[PDB]
């Protein structure tokens, strides 16, 4: 016949191998596959769609749980107040486990790229003021003031203006290894600090709401990336 | 759109169950340790009807060779399967010079090893197999023998003067491969009673299929 | 050597692999084909001749059975009465089981495509009259009268003009999945009825029977495919 | 390494396949062939090549077997006497038996072609005299007298005027299988017959013998064929 030596590796099962296997069914010809529409490719198309960022992730009370996709601005509030803060950290724990770009790199190791994050006010027509959003690079600390917060980099949102706003996250990057208590995680360290301030107050004329509300939206920009699939989730098929 | 599955060769591909040899220590089956199996195409079931649904055919068979002790062990014996074509004289021994004869081409495999296979050729002198023979070979009890239908025979046995230490399963699969076929006719409808004939109960003569009330009613 | 690496699946026996093994004859020379005629090379040729419908598949008496293969229609009936009625669907049990068609549905699991049924009237040559021969498609009732019959698919049928008359199955599939008892079977639903009514009353002159019958032929048309082979049958080789 | 999967049929040992080994001497160099005279290269050859056919298969006793390889004609028979008579049945046992065509038959299953057949007068030259040589298709059974054999195939042998003649045996075919006893041969039936007449009488003058020999020499025509190897013999070597 013709010569051949088996290798180290001969016989083995790989989970991972990628190779042929015998057919089954030779002669089934399969349905054949029609148009559908919305045919998704590759996930990264999902990770660049905006979802609602739980900034407000506090209240726990089931029937609150609505609550969580809108944070207020005040009458009540003074100018220079801080009103929110949250951290550009898609993969972990916090606001972006609401996000399907932060569920999605649950199913990867590591990533990076740049966000984007819209701010939508949600308030009365007759409504008027002024906030600051501030991006405060990895490092750096949240800033003691508005006044500190605007020598960065920011955006004065004016929402009498405009109703919506956004603002960039220019770089988050989950690859920095760590080795904790026994269980090694791939985590960031790259937490850029997203702080909203009241730069006026909010105004507002007889009959018009003194609180109103603002929704987060937020998603991958496109240079955005994952590495190492890693399969791991609460929610598992029951017994 | 596709129609491959409803061509003849698909229709009778696959490998079946045709023949299963047993081989005992103790017993008055098969009591020495050899077996004489006449190729026979009927031992699946199904295919009876199958190919009766033609007059005439034509095919190459592939046999493969599974086995193994009555509980499914593998044990160290060596077998030998021995193809005596039509024509040629079938082994009546342990010790028949016929497990010798060249012209009987032999395979010898382990249980060990994985099933034996081989390719059986269109073994007829006619130009195809035919089911229905209207004839008398030159009231009978020749009527309808077509002889020339000979594929051939499997002799199998363990190897060795000495009877085998351990008691054996052959089971025989067949796959039919490259068919062709002539003449299609009415499929049969009533039980079969006699592997040579198509005589059939006629007490129990049943519709061809089922029944209901009224003509009227679904 | 040349340096090998065998892989799962090495040392199976897949009963429907289509390999190729070793000549047990090699000097064999099979005696040749010559030409025989009437070679059969796709079942679907059989599908679509036409072979008895036993519509009336009612009596049993193994001395009625040739019964079975033809209808009466009566100087007796009266206009608008309901002749016969039948489903179209193949490889159910029923009458289509006389067919050759239903018989090899047998031997699939899946199929689709048009249907044709004739109708031939055998009565006398002096015999006239109308029957109206209706199709209501899948998940449509048997008409409740001829009336209603005429308002759907329908051919008035003159017996006296035309001997034979075909109606056309448009579209039957077997394909919806059932898990029913224990036992998942792929049955129709696709049941389209073909229901005949007397439209006129059986007429005949004096000296001419007052009793005919209707044979029914049927066969699949050219759009008509099966899927997934499947070898089932009562009538199995003996002991 | 390159991936394979073991088939069914690895490792098994095929008396008849005719694959590749390794060689025990690689580098011997076997002495040359030279050119011999008489190579044969098919059995056909030798099947086609005339020998002697025992018609007169009948004395056993030792010292007579010489006498098997010729039948006599002679005075005392009558005109319209049947002199001899034999089956054209190369593989089966009788004559042919003695004919190499016959022997190598038995090394095959099945067979057909044209026969030759021919008969050497080696009387006296100055005996003269005309035999029937007749035959009978197979079916046909052997003529009731030289009258009815005439009306068939036949020659006229005039050995006053030809010393040899020639008889052909259009066609022979041993490929009806038979399944007798429990041994299941494959048989001719194809048993076309041979039979030799007196036309006159056997013409002497004085002074030379009233019995005189034939010699009959057969072979296989370039039509003939053989199919299925089948060694078979009661001469073996010995232990
Ligand atoms: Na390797
Ligand atoms: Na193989
Ligand atoms: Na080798």
């Amino acid at each position: 016949g013709f010569p051949t030596e088996l290798k180290p590796g001969t016989n083995q099962f790989l989970t991972t191998d990628d190779g042929v296997s015998a057919p089954i069914l030779p002669n089934f010809h399969p349905t054949p596959c029609i148009h559908i529409p919305g045919e998704v490719r590759n996930l990264l198309e999902l990770c660049q769609v905006e979802t609602i960022l739980e900034v407000n992730n506090v209240p726990t009370n089931a029937t609150s749980l609505m609550e969580r996709l809108r944070f207020p601005v005040s009458a009540q509030a003074g100018k220079g107040e801080l009103c929110a803060v949250f951290r550009a950290d898609p993969g972990r724990n916090g606001p972006w486990q609401s996000t399907l770009l932060g569920q999605l790199c649950g199913y990867y190791t590591q990533w990076s790229g740049s966000l984007e994050v819209t701010f939508m006010f949600t308030g009365s027509f007759m409504a008027t003021g002024k906030m600051l959003i501030a991006y405060t690079p990895p490092g750096g600390p949240l800033p003691k003031d508005r006044a500190t917060a605007m020598l960065g980099t920011h955006v004065i949102w004016d929402f009498g203006l405009q109703s919506s706003v956004t603002l960039v996250i220019p770089w988050i990057s989950n690859t920095h290894y760590r080795a904790h208590a026994r269980d090694g995680v791939f985590d960031y360290y790259t937490t850029g600090l997203v702080s909203i301030w009241y730069q006026t107050n909010y105004v507002v004329p007889i009959g018009a709401p003194n609180t109103a509300y603002i929704i987060a939206l937020a998603a991958a920009q496109k240079n955005f990336t994952m590495k190492l699939c890693k399969d791991a989730s609460d929610i598992l098929q029951t017994g | 759109h596709s129609t491959a599955e409803t061509t003849l060769d698909s229709f009778f591909s696959r490998a079946g169950l045709v023949g299963e040899i047993d081989l005992p220590l103790k017993g008055t089956t098969n009591p020495n340790g050899y077996a004489n199996w006449d190729i026979d195409i009927t031992g699946y079931a199904q295919m009876r009807r199958k190919v009766e649904l033609f007059t005439y055919m034509r095919f190459d068979a592939e046999f493969t060779f599974v086995a193994c002790t009555p509980t499914g062990e593998v044990v160290p014996q060596l077998l030998q399967y021995m193809f005596v074509p039509p024509g040629a004289p079938k082994p009546d021994s342990r010790e028949s010079l016929a497990w010798q004869t060249a012209t009987n081409p032999s395979v010898f495999v382990k249980l060990s090893d994985p099933p034996a296979q081989v390719s059986v050729p269109f073994m007829s002198p006619a130009s195809a197999y035919q089911w229905f023979y209207d004839g008398y070979p030159t009231k009978d009890l020749e009527y309808g023998a077509m002889p020339n239908n000979m594929m051939g025979t499997f002799s199998v046995r363990t190897v060795g003067t000495s009877k085998s230490k351990y008691p054996l399963v052959v089971r025989i699969y067949m796959r039919m491969k490259h068919v062709r076929a002539w003449i299609p006719r009415p499929m049969r409808n009533q039980n079969y009673l006699f592997k040579a004939n198509p005589n059939y109960a006629g007490n129990s003569i049943k519709p061809t299929g089922a029944s209901r009330t009224a003509i009227t009613t679904l």
